[PDB]
């Protein structure tokens, strides 16, 4: 993959810093070098599984977990995880093993596989391994390099996250928009100050920002060697995996990290809420009644999204440009029409169609979105949003304070049951299975490949 | 890259007089001194050389040192974990 | 070139085509402004006659005909809906006013009486009326000089589109699936009380309110109404509500460019469309984008999938600025380096064709500034039906089904290589062929069924016009008699003799075709296999002709 | 129209002549040559009675294993290295 490339000094200075990093009592196991490399190992996962996404995190985690065990155990247990393997890719599958009363962890890891809990199964990799994953705070703070690339997807983003880490220690961030050329020459005056200053910075969206940073911003960073010893500014730049190929000595230069961190559909539903409604309201109760319903509904939406294909035939990515356009569908019809079910049926089939139908192009994805947007819309008397959520019509006296407020309430005090994705979202429990089942496949697959290569 | 103008230095061709040191170079017999020293940097080692300089020239590899790496981290062992008598046998 | 020859002031007339796209001449009485015509041929008359002096310079009385050519619209059409408001037929009206009056004032007068029947719910009586000024304006039709026919049919197109929107909604049984419907269709609105004239008419759509301008379009060609292009007005005007730009992406064939510039026209602008990646220079891109937002005028980017990544880097950043300036709403933009007014008007739509891939995406620093918007098959069905009912029918629903069927059958069966094409375009090229046969032969079935055979039937390997005649003979029963071939054939026989050529049923057949078809395309391109007598075949079909 | 002549790499009777032509000016050593008694079926040249021929032959061996290590099968390159390999030796 094109942003996970590597350099030889990375994992120098990482081996180096993995004898320092007298921390944590290592396991009082064989000798001491054989802990130093143990020691090595913890490290090096630590450090470069936050330049990974989720499944290669997961990839990488078992295959060097293969590489130490068959190498520090017998033939007997280097066999019988090969067959476990195996038993993962069903493409690869054949007879389990047990080995008695000597290594609970392959019966362990039996159990998760026959109970078709296929992630946990994956996860024991990680969990075993006693290792300490890290957050944006801990791999800055440790990092000497001043430059760090915010890697994401379109649809989910971290700059809440380093807003809220600046917050909680020394702030200084400067969030810079990059955009027009007025734009563009304000974000390098903003960047030379900073230099000198060293306050934080952060840019967004750096694949559009392609030809600038490809002829200003790269050739800052090449000549910004002695300019390090300067006041400690942080350089955070949000990159996106689906976006255009970035410089290779720009990447390479600059620390990597990428963000996986999913909010709960009762989380999105939250932070879409607020953000949506600090602003103020604009008319009556059925004004932010509508507007509870469409964050609802935007946040099932931006959920199905996320499984792929599984629901829809292909990925999308909704941008909260389709919410603002919702609400001001929502807000017009409601000031143009009386204070009546009657535009029901046109605002559902507009939100289908238009607002969030115009960027779709499978008319089986327009008719999942379609039906959704029924069942979510359409109704009165306590409609059943989730299984778990009533949400009665407002009552006949028409006040909105009380209205926020049983709603803000019903948000808070309802919890999201663990079995979400296929109770909130309409999806069979054989779909979600199937979907752990192929996802399983492809990693183990690749994993495969990996171990023969070696 | 490579032209041939150097051609007659990357190969020994020099017409020595009785007692001045000549080369015919493009179009002058330009002056040569003892202390001239000529070396070749290469940018990256997948490009391809011109066949002439390496039957000439000696390449030596100064590339990255992506082979081996046992040498390196043996090193940072030896410096690093009880170092003493590593670094008391080069003392 | 106008400046410096300002003194004819009919050398520009030929120049302002480029600079208006919808006009190209400029009437003089003996040295006044009398008036304009249209590409068709449509004859505007202007009531103010501009007196020209030879002091004045050339862009100041271009200037004044640019909102004195808007209010003679305008005033055209207050004389139009005065005369319909008052019990008048359409026919009586067709040759007084122009084009534009009248197919928006019709607009009009049918909104508010599809407005007041929804209020009672008796859309029986306005049913049969539409469908007796149906019938009177096809009868007219038949007898009308080209020169209004254009006009006649152009109008029959919104009208068949009225008549199908009350059948519909007559046949809706709720009184909210007729709002449905109702608030789904474009609708106008005209507001007296506003002395603004020019801003006095507007379209209202979705609940979305957009103000009508009187800019005139001529009598292009009319976009016939289709569901799928009510869904395409609709979200482009929820696009351009909110200050987006307007994007629409899918495969070719679709009319995408056609669909925006249907829009304009019925929303009375011209819509400036720029073919794109073809041979031209982004310098020009900058001066038109310049003067589309120094005017209001709106802009599309045909083809825009493909451009050099350094030329699209740049429109893309200016493209990005002029939108911005939109939202925040400043009145000057630093654009091309220099500080330029913008106009509130202003709007700028996009077409992706598809790519080698297929999907083809703007540059990502556009997707916060529009919405991109997929565009499905058109109701092919639908488009063959109106267009055989406006040119006059006698089974126009069974015979537009059989020839999309067959168009699609004919898709699947024959073999597929890189020439072929059965899109859209060759169906809306049979419907404009067949038109001069029609006249000849009958209005029956076998004069389509022969239209057929001069467009697609000589572009096929020979196992395709197997196939071809198979499935003619599968779908179609109405086969047809050799005609007017008495003498063309006897030319052609004689030319072969004169050449010492020997003619055969094959060489024939050829022969037939490329006369057959050369009479409409001007210029044409020949293939078959080496030295295999195609020269030769030109040849004798040039002098049997001569 | 042009005539075609093959010369290609340089055989072992083309090393060992050459390399003893210019190891004619040092073919000898402090006391005498270790124990001049070497198997005999590998030497490409007269038989051993100085260091000369065992040092032709080490190097030509040397020379050609290198070849054909470093590369696989038809190796269409000459010795070059070997004659920078004989300056450094005799230098
Ligand atoms: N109708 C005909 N009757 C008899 N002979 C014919 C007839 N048409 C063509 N020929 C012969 O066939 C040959 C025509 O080949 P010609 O090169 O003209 O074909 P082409 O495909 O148009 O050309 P090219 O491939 O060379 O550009 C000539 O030898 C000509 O005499
Ligand atoms: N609703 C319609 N009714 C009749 N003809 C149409 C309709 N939509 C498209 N067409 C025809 O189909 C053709 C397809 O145009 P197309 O090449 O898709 O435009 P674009 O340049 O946007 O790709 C157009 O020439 C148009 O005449």
């Amino acid at each position: 993959h094109w942003f996970y490339g590597i350099s030889i000094g990375q994992f120098l200075s990482c081996f180096k810093r993995v004898f320092i990093k007298k921390s944590r009592e290592t396991r009082a196991a064989r000798t001491r070098v054989d802990e130093i490399l143990w020691l090595l190992y913890q490290e090096v996962y630590c450090q470069f599984s936050t330049a990974l996404d989720k499944k290669f995190k997961m990839i990488m985690a078992m295959t060097m977990f293969c590489l130490y065990k068959f190498d520090i155990e017998s033939e007997q247990y280097k066999e019988a995880v090969l067959t476990m393997i195996g038993v993962l890719s069903e493409s690869s599958d054949g007879v389990p093993k047990l080995t008695v009363d000597t290594n609970n962890d392959l019966r362990y890891l039996w159990d998760y596989v026959t109970t078709k809990s296929y992630i946990s199964a994956l996860n024991w990799f990680k969990n075993e391994f006693f290792v300490d994953e890290w957050n944006i705070a801990d791999v800055v703070a440790n990092s000497e390099n001043n430059y760090f690339t915010m890697a994401s997807e379109r649809d989910v983003d971290g700059t809440f996250k380093l807003i809220e880490l600046a917050k909680a220690s020394k702030e200084s961030l400067k969030i810079i928009p990059l955009g027009s050329i007025e734009n563009l020459n304000y974000a390098q005056e903003e960047i030379s100050k900073s230099k000198i200053e060293g306050g934080w910075i952060l840019l967004q969206n750096i694949q559009m920002s392609l030809s600038w940073v490809k002829t200003y911003l790269h050739k800052h960073v090449e000549e910004t060697k002695a300019a390090e010893e300067h006041e400690k500014f942080k350089m955070f730049m949000t990159c996106h995996l689906t976006g255009d190929k970035l410089p290779a000595p720009l990447l390479q230069r600059t620390d990597r990290f990428v963000y996986e961190d999913i909010p709960g559909i009762l989380d999105t539903v939250k932070d879409l809420w607020g953000s949506q409604f600090f602003t103020g309201k604009i008319s009556g109760v059925w004004s932010v009644y509508c507007t509870f319903l469409l964050s609802w509904f935007h946040a099932l939406i931006t959920a199905r999204t996320r499984l792929v294909p599984h629901g829809f035939s292909k990925k999308y990515y909704f941008n909260d440009c389709d919410f603002q356009f919702a609400s001001v569908y929502l807000e017009n019809v409601l000031a143009t029409n009386s204070t009546n079910n009657i535009p029901w049926a046109q605002v559902r089939d507009h939100i289908a169609t238009i607002v969030y139908g115009g960027k779709i192009d499978e008319e089986k994805d327009l008719e999942v979105v379609a039906k959704l947007c029924a069942h979510v819309f359409c109704g009165s008397d306590n409609l059943q949003i989730v299984p778990g959520v009533r949400i009665p019509q407002p009552l006949l006296q028409q006040s909105e304070e009380e209205e926020r407020a049983r709603l803000t309430a019903i948000l808070s005090n309802t919890i999201e049951p663990a079995d979400s994705l296929s109770s909130w979202l309409q999806l069979p429990r054989e779909s979600i299975l199937n979907y752990e089942r192929l996802q399983a496949k492809e990693v183990a697959s690749s994993t495969e490949q990996l171990l023969q290569e070696m | 890259f490579f032209d041939p103008i150097i051609s007659r230095l990357i190969s020994r061709e020099f017409n020595h007089a009785g007692n001045r040191v000549t080369v015919e170079i493009g179009d002058h017999e330009v002056d040569v001194s003892g202390d001239f020293k000529l070396f070749i940097h290469s940018c990256d080692p997948s490009g391809d050389i011109p066949i002439f300089l390496r039957s000439r020239v000696r390449l030596v590899h100064f590339v990255t040192n992506k082979e081996s790496i046992e040498t390196r981290i043996f090193d940072i062992t030896l410096t690093e974990e009880n170092a003493e008598m590593q670094r008391k046998r080069e003392d | 070139k106008i400046i410096g020859s300002g003194k004819h002031h009919d050398q520009v007339s030929k120049f302002m085509k480029k600079m208006f796209g919808s006009i190209e001449s400029i009437i003089f009485l003996e040295d006044f402004i009398t008036g304009v015509r249209s590409v068709e041929g449509e004859v505007l008359n202007l009531n103010e006659k501009i007196e020209l002096k030879d002091s004045i310079q050339a862009q100041e009385w271009l200037n004044i005909l640019d909102t004195e050519i808007k209010l003679s619209v305008f005033t055209q059409f207050r004389d139009c809906l005065g005369q319909l408001k008052d019990g008048t037929d359409i026919e009586v009206v067709v040759s007084k006013y122009i084009f534009q009056a009248i197919l928006l004032s019709a607009q009009v007068m049918w909104t508010e009486l599809v407005e007041k029947c929804l209020q009672t719910n008796q859309f029986s009586k306005y049913w049969k009326e539409v469908d007796m000024k149906i019938k009177g304006l096809l009868d007219k039709l038949n007898k009308s000089s080209d020169n209004v026919k254009k006009k006649i049919e152009a109008l029959l197109v919104e009208y068949l589109h009225f008549n199908n929107v009350i059948g519909q909604l007559k046949n809706c049984s709720t009184k909210e699936e007729a709002r449905l419907l109702w608030a789904k269709v474009q609708k106008f609105y005209q507001k007296n009380d506003t002395l603004d004239d020019l801003n006095s008419v507007f379209i209202s759509q979705s609940g979305y309110l957009l103000q009508y301008k009187f800019e005139y379009i001529g009598i292009p060609e009319r976009l016939i109404y289709t569901p799928l292009l009510l869904i395409g007005f609709a979200t482009l005007t929820d696009s351009l509500h909110q200050k987006y730009g307007g994007c629409f992406f899918g495969p070719a064939g679709t009319g995408k460019t056609e669909t925006v510039k249907a829009f304009g026209q019925n929303l009375g602008r011209v819509v400036v469309v720029f073919n794109c990646d073809d041979s031209f220079d982004y310098q020009v891109l900058s001066r038109l984008l310049v003067g589309i937002t120094q005017i209001g005028a709106w802009g599309c980017f045909d083809e825009f999938n493909r451009l050099d990544e350094k030329v699209l880097s740049a429109v893309s950043a200016n493209i990005q600025q002029i939108q911005n300036g939109l939202q925040v709403g400043k009145s000057h933009i630093t654009l091309l380096e220099e500080e330029t007014p913008l106009s509130p008007h202003t709007a700028v739509f996009i077409t992706l064709n598809p790519g080698y891939n297929g999907r083809s995406e703007l540059p990502e620093n556009l997707k916060k500034s529009f919405r991109e918007f997929s565009m499905k098959s058109p109701q092919s069905g639908t488009i063959a039906e109106m267009i055989l009912q406006i040119m006059g029918f006698e089974d126009s629903k069974s015979l537009a089904s059989k020839i999309v069927h067959f168009l699609e059958l004919l898709s699947s069966k024959c073999s597929s290589m890189n020439h072929y094409h059965f899109g859209l375009r060759t169906l809306k090229g049979v419907l404009r062929n067949c038109s001069p046969l029609i006249s000849e032969f009958g209005e029956g079935e076998k004069t389509v069924v022969e239209s057929l055979k001069r467009v697609i039937l000589p572009s096929l390997g020979d196992t395709d016009e197997l196939v071809f005649k198979d499935e003619l003979s599968k779908i179609f029963d109405s086969a047809g008699t050799p005609l007017n071939s008495k003498a063309i054939v006897q030319c052609l026989k004689d030319a072969g003799q004169r050449s010492g050529f020997s003619m055969s049923e094959e060489f024939l057949k050829k022969c037939m075709q490329f006369y057959y078809m050369q009479k409409t395309q001007q210029a044409l391109i020949l293939v078959g296999k080496a030295g295999c007598g195609k020269t030769a075949t030109w040849k004798t079909v040039i002098d049997a002709m001569a | 129209r042009c005539i075609i002549n093959w010369m290609g790499d340089w055989d072992t009777k083309t090393m060992s002549q050459v390399a003893n032509n210019m190891v004619d000016v040092i073919p000898m050593e402090f006391t005498d040559f270790i124990v001049p008694e070497v198997n005999k079926e590998l030497v490409f040249t007269e038989p051993i009675q100085t260091i000369r021929d065992a040092v032709v032959n080490i190097l030509i061996h040397f020379d050609r294993n290198f070849y054909q290590k470093m590369k696989v099968g038809v190796n269409p390159r000459s010795p070059g290295y070997f004659i920078d390999g004989l300056r450094a030796l005799v230098k």
